[PDB]
């Protein structure tokens, strides 16, 4: 529950404990995606029913962007330093000052790129990741070029939502769409919101191949990881992508069906399913029993 | 393959879709009529300069042939050229202005009257002449039109001279002056803006004496005095030329 | 010729390849040889040196046409300048355009084959082979191609010989020689001297050569093209319906250029005119580009599923596996992580938690008693596993071990229990141990206790508990040993029961102190004798791990739930473990009942329920040994849950045979060597990428490079959106021949100018050719795609009357009149109105007539004509074009008075897309609009 607000580097990082360090275990850390807090993404997933069992026997470490956590001030021209590199570079420091020995991921988007830098950077302190959604290049040409043309007319917060949302929701515009641009429009200071996306958008591709077995390979996570991808998504071929290039003896492809947009608040129970068995399979909660044989 | 029900619900779908495609295509039709302008093309680029035709059209490819003894092989001949000079003679353009000459007649508001060509301008072969035109007696007579064009001010004295091909020895006379096109008809204003308008023609009688009988002749006409209408392409064998070939047989 | 070293003994052998026979040569001089001796056998084959491809593409096909009429179009130039000066070189240009299409054609041919074959041949390294060599000291793992000639080589069960092998030492090992000969009996190889001939010398492996069974080591004597093997050296339904498909078009096209070029002599044509406008018709119909296009679509697809882990082995089973019905799998590996991790214990009558973890590391009990110091004794004595080195500072539960799954979480367990394992099993002494196999289901080990007996013999063993209970007649209970009553045989099998319907491993210990009067101080144990008395031991407690399911399967079973698709687990577990870990994953789902659970609901003996009444069941292997076809049929027709429990690899292929009895499409599970028959007998058999053997990737048509589950049900949804792009491709290819056809008619039927040339005919062909291949290459996948039952691969086509009516008479129809208005209103506003049109061909195709009058009075000369009508050909062309091409990019996004260019058509194309939405139809041919 305590939410320490450390600082460092290139800014003040809040994050939110919600629970007790079980020794050396280690602490499910959080990120968010860009146009959204830990509160909005994360609090309708950690308060799932079977989601209990899993927090239970962990901690939880909701961090915050900088400039994203709630009742925020703002900055006249901001100049939000904080590159991805840099961005996954103050989690050390946000490890250190909470008495932090290892992490098991939580990356939505911008926050799946954080983490992947960061494990990639220090792959002793991560020991996994469940990256959802995750884009490992830039924006290319095609796309950067639309980005430039189409947002520059569009309102911040509705590429947001194209960003987030596939075009078939989108258009067909449901009872989530709307709850969720409540809390994306409020909740959320805009002039740190922009520059936190523009800053997403100015990233560098992400370094990983996926091993040939030929010594001159790139560095790739060594972490065990699990892929969550709705069917339904924007970022499937983001997710594919980096699905290859990487190895995969450790990593796995979730592409959730009858899901898009965010798998965390749309199919829950799926999520929590999936992310039981991989920390089983880690080797953690051994006596957690199975979810379809538990209810018999 | 059978199926009559099932081949008159092909029918119908197919008879229902094309409907609506036409209707569409006809709607998007009618509305780029609708920006189209009924006096004066929207575009003028690609008729510059005038060609020139003859009259009548033969039967084989610009080719005179007629006989002298035959009233029929000059027949066509005879009343294409009564009917296109119906117009012409004084009867019809009785209501027409007369008309100064060697001036551009350039009109303004809705005024748009034409002068009036004397059929007399054409000497013999005019219609209140003889009613062959020049054929049962041994001088074929051709007219030689030049192509109308809206908005056309051609400068300096246009003419057309009709020089024979065959060394000259059946001299070519071209009856209006010296095959002069008067000016004071030139700023054609298009139908339903110029009334009508009867341009200028230029008849060309071909001189065939019975010790020189059949064989052929191979006029050849062109504009000689105006700069602004071109004669010279090496494509276009009509712009301000043509040429076109008598036979008398017997 | 066939000279070889069989003659050679061992000690001689380390002289003429000098290297050390238990130690192999360095790394430094296998370096030094490959790069002297070169690669491995590498089979250098032959190539083409794609010139003569890249003339084949130009010359070959239907552009041996467009040549023809290019020859006569400059014969004709040549004949009319040789005769007539001043010659119009219309007949030049005219051939120079005709031979350039045929350049430009051909070059798209040519990358488009290019770009399909280099994105194949890319899977060719992505399971290269391996070599297992001990160079420098520890068996490494380096690749075939850098196997040099000396080193020796270790094969073992299902790895194929990676060259020229004299073997030095074997343990069983047999090889299967029906590359080289013409039997496929597993002839064996040992060290010794056999027959003088080296194909029969029993001490030669040969190259290619799969290593069945057993072990085997040598030395490499021939690396390269040297070897024995080196000296030496139909069609698909989809194949078939496209060839049918463009053999039907071809004879449309032909029939359709003989009727124009009639129509166009009857027109007053020209000889060269009417020769080349039927030469245009025929190229521009004929769909060309169509077999490239299924090879570029299918080729992508095949890119599509290696990157999700699904390597394709062909492109045949690229469409085999969207019409799969069956998915007939194993379950360690493939259902489940194979990362066991021990979760409960059962011992002093108590189910214990296994939790332990760095937070009390004594849950639910401390150190109890010698119970637990026995169980942990044997359990840390009874394995074969050890820790490898350079991983004394990372934690336990983050630390590597060698050996098996189970090995390595029991010893996991017990050390983060007790402490240093490595300390517990040298402070005793361990002495003999029996090998593990599928016999005895016993893992036997002598051993002396220095604590206080020192009997110089012990019984540790484990084994199932409903075997190694059979044995061990005692059982220890608080530390002291007791007499097994029926009532502690009946507690242990609740237990066994409660452990095992959790869906866990569970394993038996039992262990007794044998007297020293019987056996002394110095025995010789041995096998072939009894010496041990291997039956009437203690029983000491039970101990279950966990075997999670992948993070992927349930949601994968799901997807194959929805989408009509069976899946059977074919395991060799126990019938309620296999049923719980079956329940857990979704194979048996919720509702549907085993007979036995019917049974045990309705308090009746499981005889009287009738076999209707439960969709799921679980057939013993045992059992499946005794049933005939009409019963296993019956089993697999009537319950649509079937797992098989305890089934040896060897049934799957008689589950194969079964599923296939019903005319699916079954798709099976590889890793090992007798999962070949069934690999092989299975339409789409599946191979392991990292847990599989050779063998099993080479009988198999695909490859599962990270052994999950889910990975075949995303290789089965990518694959089965083939027989939708295929028709879409083929819609697209065929809506460009209406607008190059009905031009030609019109002019007949209305007299209008023609606003359509026959270079400008094949101008649209040529700027329309990619637009499926483009189209194929910025493709979004469908939605519910895994929501519709499997395809029937006999009763479907790709091609029928909706889709050609679909492509020949509306879209094409579209794009025709968009084609016409912007011929008609360039015709307009240059002063001829469309109404005036009418009847105008013969005139405005008149030669000798100079004054053809505008709907304003103006006169034309012929070739003053000429300029509008081929402005209004090439802006047909332009229109037809940039329509075909933007309409793709807009419904890849959707799903002055210039207007009347590309502006139009789309517009009309959009609105009649709206009204084909307005009236829905039915499936739907909709989505093309
Ligand atoms: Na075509």
């Amino acid at each position: 529950c305590q939410e320490h607000d450390i600082e460092t580097t290139h800014g003040v990082v809040h994050v939110t404990i919600r629970g007790l360090p079980k020794g050396n275990r280690p602490v499910i850390l959080t990120y968010h995606d860009i146009g959204l807090n830990h509160k909005s993404c994360f609090n309708a997933f950690f308060n799932f029913e079977d989601m209990q069992e899993i927090t239970q026997h962990f901690a939880v470490c909701h961090v915050d962007a900088p400039g994203q956590q709630e009742g925020a001030p703002s900055f006249p021209t901001g100049y939000q330093y904080p590159t991805m590199d840099e961005l996954a570079e103050m989690l050390p420091p946000v490890l250190t000052h909470l008495s932090l020995k290892s992490i098991i991921g939580i990356g939505v988007g911008a926050g799946a790129y954080i983490l992947s830098r960061f494990a990639l950077n220090h792959p002793e302190l991560v020991e996994g990741l469940v990256l959802i959604n995750v884009d490992p290049c830039a924006k290319g040409w095609i796309d950067w070029a639309a980005s430039k043309l189409s947002g520059l007319t569009t309102n911040v917060v509705d590429i947001i939502l194209a960003h987030h949302f596939g075009q078939e929701e989108l258009q067909a515009n449901l009872d989530l769409i709307q709850t969720y641009r409540m809390h994306i429009a409020q909740d959320i200071n805009q002039d740190n919101l922009q520059l936190f996306l523009n800053s997403y958008n100015g990233r560098r591709d992400l370094e990983i191949e996926r091993p040939i077995l030929g010594d001159n390979k790139s560095k790739t996570l060594k972490c065990s990881t699990l892929l969550v991808v709705g069917d339904n998504s924007p970022a499937v071929e983001a997710v594919v992508e980096c699905n290859s290039r990487l190895n995969p003896i450790n990593t796995t492809l979730l592409k959730m069906a009858d899901c898009g947009g965010l798998p965390q608040v749309v199919q829950p129970g799926k999520l929590t399913e999936a992310f039981k068995y991989f920390l089983q399979g880690m080797g953690y909660i051994p006596s957690a029993s199975m979810t379809r044989l538990a209810r018999s | 393959g059978r199926t009559a029900k099932s081949w008159g619900l092909i029918l119908l779908f197919y008879l229902v879709f094309y409907g609506f495609l036409a209707a569409l295509f006809s709607f998007t039709m009618w509305v780029m009529l609708q920006t189209l302008n009924d006096e004066v093309p929207k575009y003028r680029d690609q008729i510059p300069s005038p060609g020139l035709m003859v009259f009548p059209k033969p039967v084989t490819a610009l080719e005179y042939t007629f006989s002298r003894s035959d009233p029929t092989s000059y027949a066509g001949y005879i009343e294409d050229l009564k009917k296109f000079l119906k117009p012409y003679t004084l009867e019809e353009q009785k209501n027409l202005t007369v008309c100064p000459d060697g001036a551009l007649f350039e009109q303004k508001g809705p005024v748009y009257v034409a002068c009036q060509f004397p059929i007399s301008l054409l000497q013999a072969c005019s219609g209140m002449n003889d009613p062959d035109f020049g054929y049962s007696q041994g001088n074929p007579c051709i007219l030689v039109k030049m192509n109308r064009i809206i908005g056309l001010k051609p400068e300096g004295v246009p003419r057309i001279d009709c020089v024979s091909k065959n060394e000259d020895i059946p001299n070519v006379a071209v009856y209006p002056h010296n095959g002069m096109i008067d000016l004071k008809y030139f700023p054609y204003y298009g139908k339903k803006l110029h009334v009508g308008y009867l341009q200028p023609l230029v008849a060309v009688q071909v001189s065939f004496a019975p010790n020189n009988t059949g064989k052929e002749v191979t006029v050849e006409c062109k504009i000689d005095g105006s700069a602004n209408l071109k004669s010279q392409d090496d494509r276009d064998k009509f712009l301000g030329r043509v040429m076109f070939k008598i036979t008398a047989r017997a | 010729v066939s000279m070889d070293d069989h003659k050679l003994s061992l000690d001689e052998l380390h002289r003429k390849y000098g290297t050390d026979l238990s130690r192999g040569l360095t790394s430094a001089r296998a370096a030094e040889i490959l790069a002297r001796d070169g690669p491995n056998a590498l089979t250098p084959p032959p190539t083409t040196p794609e010139w003569i491809k890249f003339c084949r593409q130009l010359f070959g096909g239907f552009s041996m046409l467009l040549w023809i009429g290019a020859i006569l179009c400059f014969l004709a130039y040549s004949i009319q300048a040789a005769t007539e000066e001043e010659p119009q070189n219309d007949n030049l240009y005219l051939g120079v355009v005709l031979s350039a299409v045929v350049i430009i054609t051909g070059c798209f041919s040519y990358y488009q084959e290019a770009k399909s074959s280099k994105i194949m041949e890319s899977f060719k390294n992505m399971v290269p082979q391996q070599a297992l060599v001990i160079r420098n000291g520890e068996k490494m793992s380096i690749n075939a191609e850098e196997v040099v000639v000396g080193d020796l080589v270790e094969v073992k069960g299902g790895d194929r010989i990676p060259a020229d092998l004299r073997i030095i030492s074997a343990n069983g090992c047999k090889v299967d020689n029906s590359s080289l000969t013409g039997e496929s009996e597993p002839q064996t190889r040992s060290p010794d001297f056999t027959n003088e001939n080296p194909l029969e010398t029993r001490n030669i492996a040969f190259f290619s050569t799969n290593c069945v069974e057993g072990t085997a080591r040598g030395i490499v004597v021939y690396t390269g093209d040297r070897t024995v093997m080196g000296r030496i050296a139909g069609q698909t339904p989809i194949a078939a319906e496209i060839e049918h498909f463009i053999h039907i078009i071809t004879g449309v096209a032909v029939f359709l250029g003989v009727s124009f070029f009639i129509l166009s002599l009857i027109l007053e044509y020209t000889w060269l005119e009417a020769v080349i406008f039927l030469i245009g018709i025929i190229v521009a119909n004929v769909p060309e580009g169509l077999l490239a296009t299924v090879t570029v679509c299918l080729t992508l697809t095949a890119k599509r599923m290696a990157r999700k882990n699904c390597l394709v082995k062909n492109l045949e089973a690229v469409e085999t596996l969207g019409s799969t019905s069956t998915i007939c799998s194993d379950k360690t590996g493939t259902l489940t992580q194979n990362r066991m991790t021990v979760a409960h214990m059962w011992f002093d009558n108590q189910i214990h938690e296994a939790d332990t973890t760095e937070n009390q590391s004594g849950v639910s009990f401390d150190k109890t008693s010698a119970t637990w110091l026995a169980l942990s004794r044997i359990a840390g004595l009874c394995n074969r596993a050890v820790f490898q080195a350079n991983q004394e500072n990372l934690p336990i539960l983050k630390r590597a071990v060698a050996g098996d799954a189970s090995e390595s979480a029991l010893l996991k367990c017990i050390e983060l229990c007790c402490g240093s394992v490595k300390e517990m099993r040298e402070r005793y002494a361990k002495i003999v141990e029996i090998p593990f196999n599928s016999t005895n289901k016993y893992q036997l080990s002598i051993h002396k206790n220095p604590n206080t007996s020192e009997p110089q013999h012990l019984l540790v063993m484990k084994g199932a508990p409903e075997r190694i209970l059979d044995r061990c007649s005692s059982i220890l209970l608080h530390g002291k040993e007791q007499p097994l009553d029926e009532e502690l045989k009946d507690a242990f099998q609740n237990a066994y029961l409660e452990l095992g319907g959790l869906g866990e491993r569970v394993l038996g210990f039992c262990h007794l102190f044998l007297p020293d009067e019987q056996f002394p101080e110095g025995f010789q144990f041995d096998t072939d004798d009894v010496n041990f008395p291997i039956d009437n031991l203690c029983f000491v407690g039970l101990i279950s791990m966990i075997d999670p399911p992948r993070a992927a399967v349930p949601d994968a079973v799901g997807k194959c739930r929805s989408a009509g698709i069976k899946v059977i687990m074919v395991t060799g577990d126990h019938p309620i473990t296999a049923k719980a870990i079956a329940k857990g994953v979704g194979i048996i789902s919720e509702g549907n009942e085993t007979v036995e659970d019917i049974a045990a609901r309705l308090n009746i003996p499981v005889s009287q329920v009738n076999p209707r009444d439960a969709k799921a069941c679980v057939v013993h292997g045992s059992d499946l040994k005794d049933m005939t076809s009409e019963q296993l049929d019956d089993i697999l027709k009537y319950h649509t849950e079937i797992v098989f429990a305890r089934t040896s690899p060897q049934q799957k292929l008689i589950i194969v045979e079964g599923c296939q009895r019903q005319g699916a499409i079954v798709a099976v599970t590889g890793d090992g060597v007798n999962d070949s028959p069934a690999l092989k007998k299975a339409d789409i058999g599946v191979a392991m990428g990292i847990a599989g053997s050779d063998v099993s990737k080479q009988a198999a048509d695909m490859i599962l490079l990270d052994d999950n589950f889910a990975s075949i049900v995303t290789g089965v949804e990518e694959g089965r959106l083939i027989f939708d792009n295929l028709k879409k491709s083929i819609a697209y290819t065929l809506t460009s021949n209406i607008p190059e056809i009905t031009p030609f008619l019109i002019f007949i039927i209305a007299n209008i100018p023609l606003p359509l040339g026959t270079v400008t005919i094949l101008c649209i062909d040529l700027g329309t050719d990619m637009v499926p291949a483009i189209s194929l290459a910025y493709e979004q996948a469908e939605s519910d795609i895994m929501k519709r039952q499997p395809r029937n691969p006999k009763t479907d086509k790709l091609v029928n009357e909706r889709l050609i009516s679909m492509a020949y008479g509306q879209i094409g129809m579209i794009q025709a009149l968009g084609g016409f208005f912007t011929y008609f209103v360039i015709l307009a506003e240059n002063g001829f109105l469309p109404i005036h049109l009418l009847g105008l061909r013969v005139d405005w195709d008149d030669r000798w007539i100079n004054d053809v009058e505008d709907s304003y009075g103006q006169q034309w000369t012929y070739e003053q004509r000429k300029i509008v009508e081929f402005t209004c050909h090439t802006a047909f062309f332009v229109s037809i074009v940039v329509v075909q091409w933007a309409d793709l990019v807009i419904c890849k996004t959707r799903r002055t008075w210039w207007f009347c260019a590309f502006p139009y058509s789309l517009l009309i194309f959009v609105y009649d897309k709206v009204r084909k939405l307005i009236i829905r139809r039915r499936v739907e041919k909709e989505t093309y609009y």
